[PDB]
């Protein structure tokens, strides 16, 4: 079989992963007591009675949005010790959710880690869900990396992170949780996907006409992004492509591991009328740079390689004329060692319309993977922000008084230095 | 709740006398398997689906982790660790819907792993148990209804460990002879205290003696 | 006002450490930094204060009477004050030249860092008393990045612990910068 | 096989690290932060 | 989970601490007997926090008064919520300080302080995992301020990791309530810049004003004072309290604020003061939330900016409301007032968002601001303090009661550093 | 209480209200909840003379 | 008693090590091949290589209650030949002193003299009785060719 | 330091004094 | 280094079931890589 397992880590993964199985549990008709009234097995584990269990462990240090799951209409889906709850949270701290608060509660995440993959024959690989601002987002889901690397091998380690928006935030400490988490993705992960709130409030704001929107919509989206990546694994397709399959023709080098994903067709349904989605709109629709998760225009840089997912009532006879079409324009540049550049993935399952949801039940969508060099502009705003407040030394003493050496700050920001001169260079 | 689990580990052993087995194990084959010597005959005992009714519908209890369940270092009933310890002779003793390839399998895999040391003069190591009845739950019981059991009955070199401390808890007490005089004042004499004592010494020295490797 | 300069030019013809330097290699060069001069004060300055009997001027005794205080005359009142805690020293001192070499190179670090200084005095085992012990005031220097070496720190507490009693003033200490 | 002339001292100054990497986006981000900031318009 | 101990001390703590727990017990269902009413199972989920349980399903709250006369816990245990608590929690002496924080720290309160530990001993280990204490009072006052501050320091060694607020009432620009005030004040302010986590300043006319002007009362009470510290004290602890969209606790906003371990003085604020008859001329969104937020005539203190440069602000959100508008506002307010916020702080306002709002209103917001201007508090009680320690105004109520000149030193010392620190960070390139 | 274990008070709790026009409507409640849905309870089947 | 110099502080007793020599006649200074910046030396009861620059000492072999009347290197710093009163000459390794192998009677009095050859094959040696002897060093055995017999007093 | 049976005791990290002595073994 | 859940309650796990009174689940399982 094809099983995964889903590791959902802080407020921000429990929070996507509310929208996330929702749609998994509409796309196999399981109801959310886990019974319905092969497809379903790279998510649920079938006990024999007609029950679904998810392969998911809902992590976090603070016991309030892990409760609202427990008390909510989903209590029965999950099994209760795959809900793991701290005492403490980790307060924006990255060195409380890596050297003292989830010390004492990795190794129960770890156990039903041990658990879930147990009972999976071939394990494709595993889906991390977390954000790089918070505490233990950012030092937990960077410590229980480290241990699921040493552990597990060879197996695929897929992120969705948070990264911090351009100009908005949420939080002041911001900076020093993301800088601190680049290592981990660096070397402890094998395709790191970065999105950002501000992009995604832009597409919810033009694309679809929401004006003040939420958080949840935010996590439709993400959870929609990351069912059709998963798509070949559950329906058939003509040309199916699996986790592996993918990464061979992503990432160039081991070090160039950042994708950006955008799914195309976003409309609500009374702007439906007007337009035809057909392969050829929704196919350019990907690199308009009004519709990028994460705020860089692909402009600035050169593209390297492509991953088109494409899903419905697609034939490969378009595709290809979609693909000689964007290779007719100059503005769209690739890369003087990539002729090709494009993989194309065709599943037959239409995405699903969650009731309550925005999106429009549409017969043809694509996700669009593409390695670019406009996502080392991401990192300079980062790097700036670090080194305006590390200049004089602000809010270090939260972090140095809780088992973290004053030196673990400048080798964080050489990592990026060295890494946004990889980056940089490899387009020229 | 204690005695009722208690209940269920002597229930499952008197199981295949009262209920009809693939492969069955009456009570005097309850001792030419698990008892080595006239003296070493304290086996340890556990049950392995020990779990409340909102945790047990959620998992498949198959027989491949539920024989994992009675070699895990804290699911043991008496508070010694088994891995300070090797196996004399395991009694596995299986109930409900269980087919016999797939114990041994479990066995297979309990084997195959380095850590549950088992001594050098007993390569067999096991004895099978397989019964079709499941265990029957009890109304306002904590157990919940499961298809699967496996109680397993050990005997172990580990167990050394709490004689040596009940060794030392009568050590503590009887060189100063406390509570003595309200045993001596109804038929017993001072002696018998020291013949338990040198019992149980030499009972802590068979085990080392049946533990140590043959060269 | 320009002791750093009258410093670094005049520890380079310093031959050997302790030596100093002769008269008019102090005359001229206080021509180069252009401090204000008077024969009057030159004869007393240069002959009154060679104390060994030789050519040489003690730089580090008239520099020290320049920069450290050492020595408060109350300054009046209505004036306001920094150290408030002093006068728990039973009139210790040997004064050296090597001392007050120590003392100057040890003086810009002292004065940017003394507000946070003296809490760290004060939350490492005082009580309410004003002396600390002598491991624990090494302690407390290398903290700041202050690190003395061992003929500087012997030449630092045979001034203020003349009883070898280990304990140091730490306000009494710090008298000596501000 | 033991040789006297691994009894001297060495040590091999290491070079001096080179000089961290300034992004050319750096410009670019600098003046994304000073747009759109003006002084007491709401206070 | 996460339990706070509440300490009120002084006549202050007292009167404030009985509209506190009024205003707790409204939010969470109690009635005056101590019993559950709530129309909703969220009020309940986390009522640990502040209430321990009883015999018979009643809650008591973690509350320790104290007071070195009995005097107001008269009127305490007459109101309407005096009888919800445990009559074991009351401690008193026999005489009283008469605002004299020598007395309350040296004579007085030296012999009381062993039943308050004794009783925060156990009610703070009747807890699961205790998260901090919290502490209300006035700096102006002998008790409250005299006692109010050893408390901190017993409770400190004994606890070092957990949390310590001081919910202090500072003194009064314009007019006084006590003559030896700033004698008080430059002394409880030494021992709260050592001893607390997080301190917040509260002025008493600024409460003033807000009632006369953003809430138009034509007679007040010290009851409204009371009741706008209270709503601003709850709003603080309110995300680990009610579910939300994002979650901030004590400790979440304590990181957040203070960038060294020295500046830890807020200003606090309400947002939703409507008017006694304007309330139909409003349109209530979050624009202005954010604008009644942000408004220099809405601090809790005598003390501005616009004379400084704030540092970190928090924003605690209640109810109902989409997250882009909190963010994009939160934007707006730091880049179209581009120098009242420091420019080596890329981001300075921290924003949480609980669900559940106050009963009775739509949305709600509390400003807690760390400002480099809160300076011009200590400066004027050191130039009070300089103008009357200098000729020895009233020293002989001080040192005749086992104090010395010292420790007036140290405590005005400890404060003109702070005062220069702040000055320091104040301008920065 | 254990470490990774629901709390007594929310173990038997209704959660919030999913009617948005309720004064204690979550957002999770209003997000994802369903009204007039009773969940149901497994079971495990099996037997050895099966 | 030994020539040391410590330094130590009178603050919780921390001592320094500054100043190191023999305590006796030293005699038979050897030079290595090509390198100038380290010496060794041999007295009573010790040998001891010396760095030149510093003056410091590397390291200290002792065979006690004797004397090393001279010492000698090799061709390559295999080994320290040494010969002591006791009829017996020694080697060890240049550094951690490891004794190589030994020549139990090499003769009637102490060794006084002493040589090597540049093929790391022939060692000359002489006696306080007056013969002067050649031994042969192998990888495994160290034999005795010819004692060579003219000398009536010790080898200088 | 702890007296004993107190509330300051039963603490994650405290140390307890001991009895204080007896009568015997040494000379009246 | 742990292919089955069984060693990873096994071996790795500083429990002492003879001197361990009354630990939760979070503390059995406690590994040496955590240190
Ligand atoms: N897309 C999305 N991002 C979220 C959501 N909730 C929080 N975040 C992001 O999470 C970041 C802060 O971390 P949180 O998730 O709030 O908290 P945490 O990860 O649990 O870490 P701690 O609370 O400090 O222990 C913010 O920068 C938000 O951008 C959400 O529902 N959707
Ligand atoms: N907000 C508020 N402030 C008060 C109250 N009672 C007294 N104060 C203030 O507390 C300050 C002095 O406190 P005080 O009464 O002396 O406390 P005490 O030491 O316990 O007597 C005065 O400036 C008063 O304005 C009250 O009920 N509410
Ligand atoms: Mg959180």
């Amino acid at each position: 079989m094809r099983e995964c397992i889903s590791i959902h880590v802080g407020q921000a993964g429990v929070q996507i992963g509310n929208a996330c199985w929702e749609l998994y549990c509409l796309e196999h008709g399981i109801q959310p007591d886990g019974q319905m009234p092969d497809s379903f097995n790279t998510f649920f584990s079938e006990t024999g009675a007609g029950k679904h269990v998810p392969r998911a462990v809902f992590v976090d240090l603070e016991p309030t949005v892990v409760d609202e799951v427990r008390t909510g209409t989903y209590r029965q889906l999950f099994h209760p010790e795959q809900l793991i709850t701290g005492k403490e949270d980790a307060a924006n701290n990255y060195a409380r959710g890596h050297y003292t608060i989830g010390k004492e509660i990795v190794d129960l995440v770890l156990d039903r880690i041990r658990k879930l993959a147990d009972l999976c024959t071939g394990l494709q690989g595993f889906l991390i869900f977390h954000s790089f601002g918070g505490g233990t987002g950012s030092g937990f889901a960077s410590l229980l990396m480290e241990r699921l690397s040493v552990d597990y091998g060879k197996k695929s380690k897929l992120e969705f992170a948070i990264y911090p928006a351009p100009q908005v935030s949420t939080a002041v400490v911001e900076p020093y949780n993301s800088i601190l988490t680049t290592h981990t993705t660096l070397e402890h992960s094998d395709c790191a996907f970065m999105v950002d709130n501000e992009a995604i409030y832009d597409i919810c704001r033009r694309n679809l006409d929401i004006e003040r929107p939420t958080y949840t919509n935010l996590n439709r989206l993400i959870g929609q992004i990351v069912s059709s990546i998963t798509a070949s694994l559950r329906f058939d397709g003509a040309l199916n492509v699996d986790l592996t399959e993918f990464q061979t023709n992503l990432v160039p080098y081991p070090r160039i591991h950042f994708p950006l994903a955008t799914y195309a067709p976003v409309i609500s349904a009374e702007k439906a009328y007007h337009e035809q989605l057909s392969v050829a709109e929704i196919t350019n629709a990907c690199f308009e740079p009004a519709n990028q998760m994460v705020k860089c225009d692909p402009r600035h840089g050169k593209y390297m390689a492509c991953c088109m997912l494409y899903r419905g009532d697609v034939v490969p006879k378009d595709v290809n004329a979609a693909i000689a079409t964007i290779k007719t324009k100059r503005t769209i540049q690739f890369v003087d060692w990539c002729p090709t550049g494009f993989k194309v993935g065709i599943n037959y399952q239409p995405p699903t319309v969650v009731p309550g949801g925005d999106l429009a039940k549409v017969q043809r969508a694509v996700c669009m993977l593409s390695n670019t060099t406009a996502i080392a502009e991401a990192w300079a705003r980062l790097d700036h922000k670090l080194d305006l407040m590390y200049a004089k030394r602000a809010f270090v003493h939260w972090y140095v008084g809780e088992g973290m050496e004053e030196g673990e700050f400048s080798e964080a920001r050489e990592d990026l230095a060295a890494l946004e001169k990889d980056y940089e260079e490899v387009g020229v | 709740n204690l005695n009722r689990l208690i209940g269920q580990i002597v229930s499952s052993i008197t199981a295949s006398l009262r209920f009809d087995g693939a492969l069955n194990v009456d009570l005097t084959e309850f001792q030419t398997n698990l008892v080595p010597y006239p003296r070493i005959h304290f086996p340890l005992a556990t049950y392995a689906p020990v779990i409340s009714a909102e945790k047990a519908y959620h998992e498949q209890l198959s027989v491949a982790e539920i024989t994992n369940a009675c070699f895990e270092p804290a699911n043991q009933m008496v508070k010694c660790d088994p891995r300070h310890g090797k196996y004399m002779a395991c009694c596995m003793l299986y109930r409900g819907d269980v087919v016999p390839k797939d114990v041994n399998a479990a066995i297979a895999t309990i084997k195959t792993k380095r850590t549950i040391q088992f001594v050098d003069w007993c390569p067999t190591g096991f004895k099978v148990g397989i019964n079709y009845q499941p265990p029957t739950v009890v109304p306002g019981g904590d157990l919940a209804k499961v298809q699967r059991a496996v109680c397993m009955l050990s005997n172990t070199t580990a167990i050394a460990e709490a004689w040596a401390r009940l060794d030392h808890k009568l050590d503590l007490m009887y060189a100063k002879r406390a509570f003595v005089h309200w045993y001596v004042g109804e038929g017993m004499e001072e002696g018998e205290f020291s013949e338990a004592r040198e019992d149980l010494a030499a009972l802590e020295k068979d085990y080392e003696e049946v533990g140590v490797d043959s060269v | 006002g320009c002791w750093r300069e009258l410093l670094r030019e005049c520890k380079e013809r310093d031959f050997n450490k302790q030596g100093e330097i002769p008269g008019p290699e102090f005359l001229a060069l206080v021509e180069k930094f252009n401090l204000d001069i008077s024969r009057d004060e030159c004869q007393q300055l240069l002959i009154k204060y060679d104390l060994k009997n030789n050519g040489k001027f003690a730089y580090c005794s008239f520099i020290q009477s320049c920069v450290l205080l050492l020595k408060a005359k109350e300054t009046s009142l209505m004036q306001r004050m920094k150290i408030q805690n002093a006068n728990k020293m039973k009139e210790a001192g040997a004064e050296t030249c090597s001392f007050y070499s120590a003392l100057l190179r040890i003086q810009p670090k002292i004065v940017h860092c003394w507000r946070p200084m003296r809490r760290t005095f004060k939350a490492y085992d005082e009580g309410g008393t004003g002396l600390l012990s002598v491991a624990d005031f090494r302690k407390v220097l290398r903290q700041y990045s202050i690190n003395l070496s061992e003929e500087e720190f012997f030449h630092i507490l045979e001034y203020y612990d003349k009883t070898l009693s280990s304990k140091i003033s730490y306000n009494d200490f710090l008298r000596a910068f501000l | 096989s033991e040789s006297i002339y691994n009894l001297i001292p060495s040590d091999w100054k290491e070079p001096p690290q080179p000089p961290r990497y300034v992004s050319i986006f750096k410009a670019t981000v600098k003046d994304d932060m000073q747009k759109f900031k003006t002084a007491m318009k709401t206070m | 989970m996460r339990e706070i101990v509440h300490l009120q001390a002084g006549q202050c703590g007292n009167q404030i601490g009985a509209k506190f727990w009024e205003v707790i017990s409204d939010e969470h269902g109690i009635d005056p007997t101590g019993t559950y009413h709530g129309d909703s199972d969220l009020q309940l989920e986390r009522i640990n926090v502040y209430y321990n349980e009883a015999t018979g399903g009643k809650y008591v709250p973690r509350a320790v008064l104290v007071d070195l006369e009995p005097g107001t816990m008269d009127s305490v245990r007459s109101g309407p919520f005096g009888q919800i608590f445990r009559p074991d929690n009351f401690v008193f002496g026999q005489s009283g300080a008469g605002n004299n924080w020598a007395k309350g720290h040296y004579t007085e309160g030296a012999e009381l302080v062993d039943s308050v530990l004794d009783v925060v001993r156990k009610e703070a280990e009747s807890c699961d995992c205790l998260q901090g204490f919290q502490l209300t009072h006035s700096l102006g006052g002998g008790t409250g301020s005299g006692m109010g501050t050893l408390l901190i320091s017993k409770i400190r060694e004994e606890y070092p990791d957990r949390i310590m607020n001081t919910f202090s009432v500072v003194p009064s620009p314009k007019v006084s309530d006590t003559v030896v005030e700033p004698y008080n004040a430059t002394l409880s302010v030494h021992q709260l810049v050592e001893n607390t986590d997080e301190t917040y300043c509260i002025d008493n006319e600024a409460l003033y004003d807000i009632c006369f002007r953003t809430l138009k009362l034509t007679t007040p009470t010290y009851g409204d004072l009371n009741h706008l510290v209270s709503a601003t004290m709850s709003g603080v602890t309110t995300c680990l309290r009610f579910p939300g969209q994002l979650n901030a606790d004590l400790r979440k906003l304590a990181v957040n604020m203070v960038p060294f371990p020295r500046l830890h003085f807020f200003m606090p604020g309400f947002a939703p003061l409507t008017s006694r008859g304007s309330q139909q001329y409003r349109a209530l969104t979050v624009p202005e939330l954010t604008q009644q937020m942000f408004d220099a005539k809405n601090m809790m203190a005598a003390c501005d900016p616009r004379h400084g440069r704030y540092l970190t602000v928090a924003a605690v959100f209640r109810g109902r409301m989409s997250m882009k508008e909190v963010d994009e506002q939160m934007l707006n307010v730091q880049n179209k007032n581009s120098s009242y916020f420091v420019e080596w702080i890329p981001n300075n306002v921290k924003t949480a968002v609980c669900d559940i709002p106050p009963r009775g209103l739509k949305m709600s917001a509390t400003f807690i601001g760390n400002s480099t201007a809160i300076q011009e508090l200590f400066k004027r009680i050191s130039e009070q303090f300089t103008a009357m320690f200098r000729r020895k105004a009233f020293l002989h109520w001080y040192t005749g009661e086992g104090m010395d000149e010292m420790e007036f030193t140290e405590a005005e010392s400890n404060m003109n550093d702070l005062v220069s620190e702040y000055q320091q960070y104040q301008d920065a390139t | 209480l254990p470490l990774g274990v629901v709390s007594p008070y929310v173990k038997m709790s209704s959660g919030g209200c999913t009617d948005p026009l309720k004064f204690y409507a979550t957002s999770y409640c209003t997000a994802y909840g369903r009204e007039d849905f009773k969940p149901r309870v497994g079971s495990h089947r099996g037997t050895g003379y099966k | 008693e030994e020539s040391h110099i410590y330094r130590v502080n009178f603050t919780n007793f921390k001592e320094t090590l500054i100043t190191t020599c023999h305590f006796e006649s030293v005699e038979d200074i050897v030079f290595p091949f090509g390198t100038a910046e380290l010496f060794a030396t041999c007295a009573k009861k010790d040998i001891r290589v010396w760095h030149t620059l510093t003056n410091r000492e590397l390291l200290r072999i002792t065979v006690p209650n004797m004397t090393c009347h001279g010492i000698d290197f090799m061709r390559d710093g295999k080994s320290i030949i040494s010969a002591w009163d006791d009829g017996r000459i020694r080697a060890f390794a240049p550094e951690t002193g490891r004794l190589m192998y030994v020549i139990n009677n090499a003769h009637r009095i102490g060794v006084t003299a002493i040589a090597t050859t540049s093929d790391c094959k022939r060692v000359i040696s002489g006696g306080g009785e007056g013969e002067v002897r050649v031994w042969h060093i192998g990888h495994q055995t160290q034999k005795l060719e010819e004692a060579l017999k003219e000398h009536k007093s010790s080898v200088s | 330091v702890s007296e004993g049976f107190t509330v300051k005791a039963m603490m994650k990290n405290s140390v307890v004094r001991g009895p204080p002595s007896a009568g015997a073994f040494k000379e009246r | 280094e742990i292919p089955k859940d069984d060693l990873d309650f096994r071996l790795a796990a500083l429990y002492n079931h003879h001197t361990g009174t009354f630990k939760n689940k979070s503390e059995i399982l406690t590994h040496q890589e955590t240190i």
